[PDB]
């Protein structure tokens, strides 16, 4: 419970808070309003960035339909799905919608 | 709703080079690891014979243990892969000539 | 962990021997005398791990290809290499090389 | 560049405070308090041990 | 042993009356911040000079900011006008006294008025107020000199509206950092300063004067002499 | 957005759509005129923005622009 | 009213309860003119809804009013149907009960 | 009206902690010197460290020798925490280590060649459970930290070479405080290092760097 | 936003905290009731570290203001403001009222 944490903090030689006074590292002039500090165990998750970058210029194509592949395993090709078509419609962006459907 | 994610997340956590014990635990990490075959629990009580980072040798004092063989071995597993491409390797703790018991790490 | 395989196609046997034209002894430098990388070579993003070749046919090459064969005396090789290379964006080193041979031979 | 306590030690991570109240995961705060405490108790033993082993 | 780089590129630019924008290029990472802080602070608060401090209007017969006077401007306006006068003292003297004793007929008032004491130089022709030819009026200004920012505790203590001290010609620093590249290493710094002074000294040479202060504060621990050679 | 924007151009031409087509015609014209002599496109901007600048400074008066299509 | 009918053009004129006309037919409202509605005590007017346009298989640039996204009368070529469609179900992910 | 500071090594204490002092200052310039000292002392000071190692019967980092409680990568991590001191103009050389003992191989067992220095004499490098041979080298090099990005991968030549990343800057903590003495102040700088340099030399070096960087604004010319 | 004329790029989470914080007031603070001519004065002062940013001061301003009907009338005088708010005086473009 709280007061136990607090007795321990006192034993350590800290305020009966978590809060303490800090100084910037670019000047040295302190911040007002004493700030909290602590230890706070932290983890790294298996969602690294090395395996989500995946750009593509030109690569293989689908056998039965002649369209790019997908998934970054072969060479991907980002799905320009249906809902993104209504967007380019509402903009009235005819050209960029046309050659998004043939030349690409 | 927040603890749901806090639990679903700490099982995708990726191990790292040098393990560092938590400083605010719940006395349960002593149980999970022990209760999964990633550690090497000594079968019989004795003394360390000779340890190196490939295997461990334990001579067992038969006086206080049931009929035994006076020596058993444990083979370590260095850098064995695992389904997510993560490195697995056990590292010995004990030193030469230490008193250990049945059910220790 | 990568793995390359060699099959028996209807034009002949494909080969993993470290002998493929259009390839210098520099990209081949990190290759041993058997078509397989050493154990220790810090491979790079796009170097050969095992070098293979497969035969082909039916060229009937274009007139311009014919001319340029006929200028530098460029012969038309009947084989094509399909080696095994680390995909781009990766690095590292090697720690184990398992090789499984043929049967009944 | 990081902010640093008066002693001289710097701070590793700079989380954001606006998160905690709205999504009421308070327990993280109390974890930071207990952690600070443990880290103080560490330095104490260190001081007693930097002399007279 | 890789020879910490040097700026090697300067682009000075003036854009207003007493204002200039200097920009320096290709400084090692993070150095920009330190060199900005030092520059700004010392150029702002540790330069010698003289500046007005106190105002007494009718020998004490104006107490607060809500007392009519026979001119177009309330007391606050006159205080604000006079507080801006750019005065250059003399080394021999250590105090000035500007006196705007006036009884005319609805005139325009400027610095070319105001019988002074010795050692002063008003340096400008800033406008003050517009007389109304009404009843008598007087203005007494006190002038001191030194360095630093001397804060005034109280506003109007006894019979003088007290102000705080600037003691500097430099009125604005406002530096900033951006990014720049010198090739394969692109994490470097590019600084931009924006100084605006009062007129007592052109901006750049004031900058140089503030840098000399620092580079002079180490002669006993460094060799400021050989660093010039290069 | 280096210097000029749609808010500028929208004062002379209108509906912000006509802008697109007119600027596209003008940039195509400026492109096919061999402006690509390659000692300039590395010191200044692409024609796609040169056309916008030209329409903003009110130099061309797009009423004129179309009269360059009959010049095709 | 002065918020419900902002930026929508007026079908017909509007007569003061004292007799003089105030705003004419075909007069797109605007936060200047929309003072002149709560000013003189008005509480009902006739505006041009797209339900009551007269063009075939389309829409005129007045029965729709202000673009409500660039603060001008709607330019000719704005596909209004799609905008109105996805500006209805979009907030729907939040309205629950 | 003339104050100029001199530097003094008052108040040593602790493992390698100190409190350097500059006695008179200009009444306002103190808090500039403090910040400049701190930052430049934390970013640019160069030292020496191990960068590349070759062990005897090894081929790569994920391996294991016989009769060694340690691993190869654990050994490589041990090596990183050695505090080396080099003299003026060495800038590169080689260290050697060959032993045939049966205990704990501390870093003191490096060969006591000229020029070099090994302060961290207690640090274990490896533990030999049984008596055996053991040998390696490690190229010590001067250097300074630059960031995780602009670091070259330190080309390797031989077969068993194993790159070791190197933390150069020998400073671990800095903190200042400014005291008033009446028309004058005194600066009181805390420093803590690994022992590979002396404090007075350190602060002098940092101020040298700093004024060197300032010396352009006295000119408002290119260089 | 196309859905409704309300803007969509307004500061959101702690861009709002800082603004709301430096734009409050306090009764007994340092430098209270002082006098300043222009924004640069308040900047120079505040960087010197004597005033509390929540203090009440008096600033004399002078700038154009756009009326509803396309006019643009001049505005001047002395206004009782706070040290914080004056720091935002620089960013407000000429055309909007203080
Ligand atoms: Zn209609």
């Amino acid at each position: 419970k709280e007061e136990d944490i607090k007795s321990l903090l006192k034993i350590g030689g800290f305020a009966t808070n978590g809060q303490m006074k800090l100084f910037d590292g670019r000047t040295g002039k302190p911040f007002d309003r004493h700030v909290t500090v602590g230890y706070m165990y932290m983890l790294k998750l298996d969602h690294l960035v090395d395996d989500k970058m995946h750009a593509r210029s030109t690569g293989s194509y689908s056998l039965v339909t002649q369209q790019p592949l997908g998934g970054k395993a072969q060479f991907g090709g980002q799905r320009f799905g249906e809902m993104e078509v209504w967007a380019l419609q509402a903009y009235g962006a005819a050209y960029t919608l046309r050659e998004m459907l043939t030349v690409k | 709703n927040r603890v749901l994610m806090g639990a679903n997340m700490q099982r995708q956590a990726v191990p790292t080079l040098k393990s560092e014990k938590p400083l605010v635990g719940t006395g349960m990490e002593k149980i999970v690891a022990r209760d999964s075959g990633n550690c090497i629990i000594a079968r019989n009580v004795g003394e360390v014979a000779e340890v190196d980072s490939n295997r461990i040798v334990i001579k067992v004092d038969t006086e206080k243990s049931q009929t035994s063989n006076l020596v058993d071995i444990y083979s370590l597993t260095k850098f064995k892969r695992s389904n997510k491409n993560t490195c697995i390797n056990q590292r010995p703790i004990v030193n030469v000539g230490d008193k250990v018991e049945a059910g220790d790490i | 962990e990568f793995t390359c395989v060699a099959r028996d196609t209807k034009l002949g046997p494909e080969e993993i021997t470290a002998d493929i034209p259009n390839v210098s002894e520099s990209s081949l430098a990190k290759l041993d005398e058997s078509g397989i990388v050493h154990i220790g070579a810090n491979v790079e993003a796009g170097d050969i791990l095992v070098a293979k070749i497969t035969p082909k046919a039916e060229q009937q090459l274009t007139p311009e290809e014919r001319l340029l064969r006929a200028i530098f005396n460029e012969k038309a090789s009947n084989v094509v290499d399909s080696s095994l290379r680390m995909p781009s964006g990766t690095s590292g080193t090697v720690i184990n090389v398992q090789v499984f041979e043929n049967d009944k031979g | 560049d990081m902010p640093y306590m008066e002693d001289g030690t710097p701070v590793d991570v700079c989380l954001n405070p606006l998160g905690i109240p709205s999504r009421m995961n308070i327990g993280q705060i109390l974890e930071a308090h207990l952690g600070l405490a443990s880290y103080g108790l560490g330095k104490k033993i260190e001081k007693t041990l930097e002399k007279t082993r | 042993l890789e020879n910490l780089l040097h700026p090697t590129n300067i682009k000075i630019d003036e854009y207003a009356k007493n204002a200039t924008k200097f920009s320096f290029e290709a400084l090692e990472r993070g150095v920009g911040y330190t060199l900005g802080f030092a520059l700004k602070q010392t150029m702002l608060y540790s330069i010698a000079g003289a500046c007005v401090t106190s105002i007494k209007i009718n020998d004490g017969k104006v107490t607060s900011l809500e007392d009519v006077i026979p001119c177009d401007e309330t007391v606050a306006d006159i205080i604000l006008n006079v507080k801006s006068l750019s005065v250059t003292l003399a080394e021999d003297v250590e105090t000035g006294t500007i006196t705007f004793e006036l009884s005319g007929s609805e005139e325009e008032i400027f610095s070319e008025e105001a019988k002074l004491s010795e050692g002063l130089a008003i340096t400008e022709e800033v406008f003050i107020c517009s007389y109304n030819g009404g009843k008598k009026l007087k203005i007494e200004a006190k002038v001191e000199k030194g360095v630093g920012f001397r804060p005034a505790q109280d506003n109007f203590k006894d019979g003088e509206f007290l102000l705080d001290a600037t003691f500097s010609p430099v009125v604005f620093c406002d530096f900033e950092i951006k990014d720049a590249r010198v090739g394969r290493r692109t994490d470097l710094d590019k600084l931009e300063l924006n100084i605006k002074t009062n007129g007592n000294v052109n901006c750049e040479e004031a900058l140089r004067l503030a840098a000399t202060k620092i580079q002079n504060q180490l002669r006993n621990i460094v060799d400021i002499e050989e660093i010039n050679k290069g | 957005m280096a210097r000029v924007t749609v808010e500028d151009c929208l004062d002379k031409v209108e509906t912000r759509f006509d802008l697109v087509v007119l600027a596209s015609m003008r940039a195509n014209k400026i492109l096919k005129n061999g402006y690509s002599e390659s000692m300039e496109n590395e010191k200044k901007e692409k024609a796609t923005v040169v056309a916008l600048r030209e329409i903003a400074e009110s130099e061309i008066t797009s009423e004129q622009i179309l009269r360059n299509e009959i010049e095709g | 009213l002065v918020e419900r009918a902002l930026g929508r053009t007026l079908a017909a004129d509007v007569v003061t309860e004292k007799g003089v006309v105030l705003l004419e037919a075909g007069t797109l409202l605007d936060e200047n003119l929309v003072e002149l509605l709560d000013d003189n005590g008005i509480d009902m007017i006739k505006v041009r809804s797209p339900i009551t346009c007269k063009t075939r298989r389309g829409l005129c640039a007045k029965c729709y009013g202000r673009d409500l996204a660039r603060e001008r009368q709607v330019n000719v070529g704005e596909s209004v149907g799609v905008i109105a469609a996805q500006s209805i179900g979009e907030p729907g992910t939040q309205l629950t009960m | 009206l003339e104050f100029v500071p001199n530097i003094q090594l008052k108040e040593d204490l602790g493992a390698f902690s100190y409190k350097v002092q500059l006695s008179p200052v200009e009444k306002g310039m103190a808090h500039i010197l403090g910040n400049s000292i701190r930052r430049v002392l934390l970013s640019s000071l160069s030292g020496a460290s191990i960068i590349k190692v070759n062990i005897a019967n090894v081929l790569h980092e994920y391996s294991t020798l016989e009769d060694v409680k340690e691993d190869v990568v654990e050994i490589v991590s041990n090596l990183k925490k050695v505090a080396i001191k080099l003299d003026t103009g060495i800038d590169r050389l080689d260290l050697e280590l060959s032993v045939n003992k049966s205990g704990v191989v501390s870093a003191g067992d490096f060969k006591t060649t000229q020029g070099v220095e090994i302060i961290n004499k207690d640090q274990p490098i490896a533990t030999l459970t049984n008596q055996r041979a053991f040998s390696l080298t490690a190229t010590v090099s001067v250097g300074r930290n630059v960031g995780i990005l602009s670091a070259i991968p330190t080309e390797l030549e031989r077969v068993g070479d194993i790159a070791v990343d190197a933390d150069f800057n020998p400073i671990k903590r800095v903190a200042f405080e400014v005291f008033d003495n009446g028309d004058s102040e005194t600066l009181e700088v805390f420093v803590k290092t690994n022992g590979t340099i002396e404090p007075l030399a350190a602060v002098t070096k940092a101020l040298e760097y700093f004024c060197e960087q300032i010396s352009v604004f006295v000119s408002l010319r290119v260089p | 936003s196309p859905a409704s004329g309300q803007p969509i790029i307004t500061p959101t989470q702690d861009i709002v905290l800082g603004l709301y914080y430096i734009t409050r007031e306090k009764e007994g603070a340092r430098g209270e009731g002082k006098l300043f001519s222009s924004y640069e004065d308040v900047s120079r002062a505040y960087n010197s570290g004597t005033i509390d940013i929540h203090a009440k001061i008096k600033l004399r301003i002078d700038r154009q203001v756009f009326d509803t009907k396309g006019n643009t009338y001049n505005e001047k005088g002395v206004v009782n403001t706070t040290v914080g708010r004056a720091l935002l005086l620089n960013i407000l473009p000429e055309g909007l009222s203080f």
